[PDB]
């Protein structure tokens, strides 16, 4: 019962939490990827001169 | 003609074995590399030597136009035949130590041992075949007889067979006896299959190559026309071993059977 | 009384499910539909690292994006120079059974862990010019599954005792213990800000942990089977998990739910490792089918494949500057891809 | 960590002598070993023995007459000298070095033993006036560029305080050696290198040597002295 | 093209390669064994001549054997079993005396046998405490025929001890044979709580395992 009480306490703590829209989260992730697309060498093939490998 | 069939079978079988060894990641072990070396030697035998022999048959055993090709042709024939013979001898010797002392053989088994094995067999084959171009081209009589390309050095034909198919043959029968002694004195089904495969391989090797060497020695130590006609067919009986070696050394595996069917 | 607590636990889970469902209005796939695809991603193996004589279990890039450490069944920790292929150090291990290795962000330490239930910390830079064990961290009742340095004096670990721990290396004792998982904890990923971290366990759930508070802030459950791998998005507001259910799933911290699943009918093998590219547009996953798949994280379309390993890919690592990807495998070779 | 040199003293010209350097407190097998100083001159590199003895180099001055060896089980390093000339007279130093990514070659030197019987590295000033608490810059120049395609510039700085053996300050033109305060700073460009000491103190006095490790033979600057 | 320091680093890497190769050559000599007994099996006691994860080493016929027992982990061993996918053999120890837990032993053995990672590894099964089994069956107070219908009517392939022992052996051998792959073999041995010769039997089964691997690599079988 003590284990169940601890479980219910942690479950209450998880339940009472701030949440945002999934659309807002998707837009934020898309914005991050758009902003950092140029910095990513794997996404775009890189010229051999700047390639260390 | 059933000689083009022989060359086609040799080429196709050895190419398929080499492809199976090269294309499969599960078949890259120390034994399969030596098996690939055997396949390479048999393919070279079947490509460079055998069709020229069929051409010699087609002209009534009269040599084609370039006379210089006779000595090098005999060189290649003896070289590849010896390479195959002591490849088989090395396989039998390696299997004897793999069966008698499995733990020590596995402990000492390495890529270096396989490379040493390959260079040893090829070095002995090169040493056996060494005098043919040294003396075959220096004197045309030693490689020609009655207008047909064949070696006519009595001393070499007698001793050169005593370290190519009679000391290797003695080694192979002793090794076969010791191995069948070792495999017999749920796991017994594997040993029985191994004994059956060893017996088939050994007896096919003996029955295909021994007739040619026996009549070759009889042609020297002793009829001439009959023995020559017998040699003309027994040399091709021996050549057919190049088309039989891959199948009997690889097709007993399910990986090789799947690869041949791919 | 017990039935009352069980009812409360069930109703709270139902309320959480309804709340997450309320937060969902449009899907990430729907929103990312009118975006250009990444296109075919073709990567070649720039370098192959040889010297491990057995299976490789773990690799970790150093912060300079040139040094990396790898752990193998042969009982050796080797630090490589990825640019020249040179071996910097070879560290003999007391126990041959290793399941994780880590590289300190400073570069002065590496950590190793396995079935001996000890996280061992090694001093790379020391007078007398050899690597030595600076500290052996005991206190776990199960095998060490993952370790990640926070600082030179702090390391977090996961273990087979269904628990994670935070250690003070100088003192050598756990300063925080994280206890919410039912199954063995397989994987662990620190957030970029280091204040939080995620871990996946054999109970097929992922948990978000507060490093300072020591509590489970959130729990995520979409996978049907155990989570072998976990990685945090470069933003730090999302993470991806890999399982032997053969799916990869992306979860959001703020929305508190799955955003997408990366699955194909052709693939039935389990995911051993996952990693993100610098932008986070690419999600690379190693599989038990001896190959690694490149996924478009925003569209969940497989952009490409890394196919060079004879055996299963154990570990994945995208270097800090984003230039290269390392993949260790049971075939005993690490390959650097670009 | 410790290196102690034995052997030396008066030798008639044309004689032979063997020096010994015994290593204590470090894994001597992993370090490559190397240097002499004439009684009133700067540093001159003599020989190198790699870890495992796979490589040996000598200065052209001593080639054919000096033999360098190491006894790894005893952790001893030796230098067998023959046909000794008057120009050989010097204090010979035993120096440890290790070569991997991020290492610091020439970090520890021995006390040395006294015997009495090419890139040109330029240090324009032989002396520099200095007062405590004031920043001072010491320059060195190279005949060719020490910048390499890999991105390293193989330039080193050493400090020999009075009555002491040299001590490494900066390795590869910018990296501060361990146990050295943040006051010392190394900056430079290809063929032009400067060492800036800021907030100067007593015990910073001595001769500052610039050395290149781009290519063998290793060569030193003449040395610039700081005097209060 | 390569600097002096890079050349020295390459020399260092070559020396490291040489040391790694020497260590691997030293390691290849030893044969590795995994010991897995569920409980009350005498698995610590089976090999008593030579004395998170425990290890013991013994030598027979100049062959090194290293045996691993993992006592640290919890009861279920599923996750870390992938590590021991290269061992020469597994040694499974079972208490044949305990009839009630005998089905649990069978389930454990079946789980190990059918594991995806251990498909190619043989098992050397040691049936421990055969003297306790003999005492119990001779006394006859507890009978497996009562609980188990199969022993009530059983034809053997004292005589009661023989019937019990061969039935118990056949229980595991049926599970081993059910796969029928032939890539790996179960080697069942009936062992007492104290047995002078157990390392000899382990050595013989390991020799047979290596022999079968040799026959498979040579394409003979
Ligand atoms: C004819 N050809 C099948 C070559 C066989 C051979 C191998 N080694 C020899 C040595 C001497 C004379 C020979 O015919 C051989």
């Amino acid at each position: 019962i003590a284990q169940a009480r601890k479980l219910v306490e942690q479950l209450k703590m998880e339940a009472n939490i701030d949440r945002i829209k999934v659309s807002k989260a998707a837009a934020d992730l898309m914005a991050y990827c758009e902003a950092h697309a140029k910095e990513d060498p794997l996404l775009t093939p890189v010229p051999a001169s700047e390639n260390p490998f | 003609l059933l000689t083009a069939v022989v060359i086609i079978l040799t080429i196709a079988g050895n190419i398929l074995v080499i492809m199976a060894v090269s294309l499969e990641k599960k078949l890259q072990n120390a034994t399969n590399y030596f098996l690939m070396s055997l396949a390479i030697a048999d393919m070279l035998l079947g490509f460079l030597v055998m069709p020229v022999s069929m051409l010699t048959i087609l002209y009534g055993y009269r040599w084609p136009l370039p006379s210089k090709l006779c000595a090098v042709w005999i060189y290649l024939d003896v070289l590849f035949s010896t390479a195959s013979i002591m490849h088989l001898c090395a396989i039998s010797l390696d299997r004897y130590v793999a069966i008698q002392n499995p733990i020590h053989h596995s402990r000492f088994n390495s890529r270096t041992k396989a490379f040493l094995k390959i260079i040893a067999v090829w070095t002995i084959s090169v040493g056996i075949s060494m005098p043919i171009p040294v003396f075959g081209l220096q004197d045309d009589s030693k490689v020609f007889k009655e207008g047909s390309c064949l070696l006519a050095d009595d001393n070499f034909v007698l001793i050169g067979s005593f370290v190519s198919f009679f000391i290797p043959l003695t080694i192979m029968v002793i090794t076969y006896f010791l191995t069948i002694k070792s495999l017999q004195k749920q796991s017994i089904s594997n040993e029985q299959k191994a004994c059956k495969v060893l017996g088939i391989v050994f007896f096919l090797f003996v029955v295909m190559w021994c007739p040619f060497f026996i009549t070759n020695i009889m042609a020297v130590i002793c009829n001439e026309d009959v023995i020559g006609a017998l040699l003309n067919v027994f040399v091709w009986i021996g050549y057919l071993s190049s088309a039989v070696n891959p199948l009997v050394y690889t097709l007993f595996n399910k990986t090789y059977r799947s690869a041949f069917s791919r | 009384e017990l039935d009352q607590l069980r009812q409360e636990a069930e109703q709270l889970k139902n309320q959480i499910r309804d709340a997450r469902k309320a937060c969902a209005d449009a899907t990430l796939s729907q929103i990312t539909n009118n975006i250009d695809p990444v296109g075919r991603i073709q990567m070649r193996t720039r370098r192959t690292l040889r010297g491990h004589l057995a299976k490789i279990y773990a690799m970790h890039w150093g912060t300079d994006s040139r040094l990396l450490v790898s752990a193998s069944q042969d009982g050796k920790l080797i630090i490589w120079d990825s640019y020249t292929t040179n071996k910097v150090h070879a560290i003999p291990l007391r126990s041959s059974w290793v399941m994780t290795c880590a590289y300190a962000p400073s570069g002065n330490y590496v950590a190793c862990g396995g079935l001996d239930n000890i996280c061992s910390i090694y001093n790379l830079k020391t007078r007398e010019g050899n690597v030595r064990v600076s500290r052996e961290l005991a206190g776990h009742t199960g095998y060490l599954s993952c370790c990640r340095f926070l600082d030179d004096n702090q390391i977090v670990t996961s273990s087979g005792d269904t628990t994670c721990a935070l250690w003070d290396i100088e003192t050598g004792q756990q300063t925080t213990t994280f206890t919410g998982h039912t199954g063995d904890v397989m994987s662990l990923s620190l957030a970029p800000d280091t204040r939080l971290f995620v871990s996946g366990a054999c109970d097929a759930s992922a948990k978000l942990w507060d490093v300072r508070e020591g509590m489970c802030r959130q729990t995520f459950t979409g996978h049907e089977s155990d989570i072998n791998a976990i990685c945090f998005f470069p933003n730090g507001n999302a993470f991806a998990t890999g399982s032997d259910d053969a799916t990869c799933r992306l979860f959001d911290l703020r929305a508190d739910q799955e955003l997408m699943t990366y699955s194909h009918d052709n693939i039935i093998c389990g995911i051993t490792s996952v990693s993100f590219s610098k932008s986070g547009r690419l999600l690379l996953a190693g599989y038990d089918d001896f190959n690694c798949n490149v996924w478009d994280a925003l569209k969940a379309d497989r952009a490409g494949v890394l196919a060079g390993h004879d055996n299963r890919v154990s570990c994945l690592g995208v270097t800090d500057d984003g230039m290269a990807v390392a993949t260790g495998s049971w075939d005993s070779f690490l390959k650097i891809w670009n | 960590v410790q290196l102690v040199e034995s052997g030396g003293g008066l030798v008639q010209p044309g004689g032979s002598r063997k020096l010994s350097c015994s290593a204590s407190g470090f894994a001597f097998s992993s370090f490559g070993m190397h240097v002499r100083q004439a009684p009133e001159k700067g540093l001159e590199w003599v020989a190198y023995i790699s870890s495992g003895s796979g490589t040996i180099y000598y200065a052209d001055t001593v080639k054919g007459r000096f033999t360098i060896s190491r006894d790894d089980p005893k952790n001893t390093l030796f230098l067998q000298m023959t046909s000794l000339r008057s120009e050989d007279t010097a204090m010979y130093y035993c120096v440890r070095s290790i070569y991997y990514y991020g290492s610091s070659p020439f970090d520890f030197w021995g006390q040395g033993t006294t015997l009495t019987v090419d890139i040109v590295m330029t240090q324009a000033t032989s002396s520099v006036p200095v007062t405590p608490g004031e920043s001072v810059s010491i320059s060195c120049r190279s005949s060719k560029s020490l910048l390499h395609s890999n991105g390293n510039t193989y330039l080193y700085w050493f400090l020999q305080r009075p009555g002491q053996s040299p001590q490494l300050l900066i390795y590869r033109m910018s990296n501060l050696a361990s146990g050295v305060p943040d006051r010392f700073s190394g900056s430079g460009s290809g063929t032009a290198f400067t060492l800036t000491i800021s907030r100067l103190e007593a015990e910073d006095v001595g001769v500052y040597y610039c050395m290149q490790h781009l290519e063998y033979p290793l060569t030193f600057g003449a040395g610039t002295k700081l005097e209060l | 093209t390569v600097s002096a320091e890079d050349k020295a680093a390459a020399e260092r890497s070559k020396m490291i390669d040489k040391n790694l190769r020497e260590d691997g050559e030293k390691a290849r000599r030893t044969l590795r064994l995994l010991l897995l007994g569920a409980d009350n099996s005498g698995k610590s006691t089976i090999v008593k001549q030579m004395r998170g994860i425990f290890e013991t080493k013994f030598q027979v016929d100049k062959v090194n054997f290293h045996m691993f027992d993992v006592g640290g982990q919890r009861d279920e061993r599923r996750k870390w079993i992938q590590c021991f996918n290269d061992v020469t053999a597994i040694i499974f120890v079972v208490d044949s005396s305990d009839y009630n837990r005998l089905q649990e032993a069978l389930n454990d053995f079946k789980s190990i046998w059918n594991n995806r990672w251990l498909r190619t590894i043989s098992v050397i099964l040691f049936l421990n405490k055969q003297d306790l089994l003999a005492e119990k069956v001779l006394a006859g107070k507890s009978k497996i025929e009562d609980y188990f219908p199969e022993f009530a009517r059983y034809t053997t392939p004292d005589p009661r001890v023989t019937r019990a022992k061969y039935f118990i052996r056949k229980e595991f051998v049926d599970i081993s044979t059910a796969s029928g792959d032939g890539r790996h073999i179960c080697y069942p041995h009936f062992t007492c709580a104290v047995d002078t010769e157990n390392a000899r039997r382990i050595f013989n089964d390991c020799k047979d395992i290596i022999l079968q691997m040799n026959l498979r690599e040579y394409n003979l079988v």
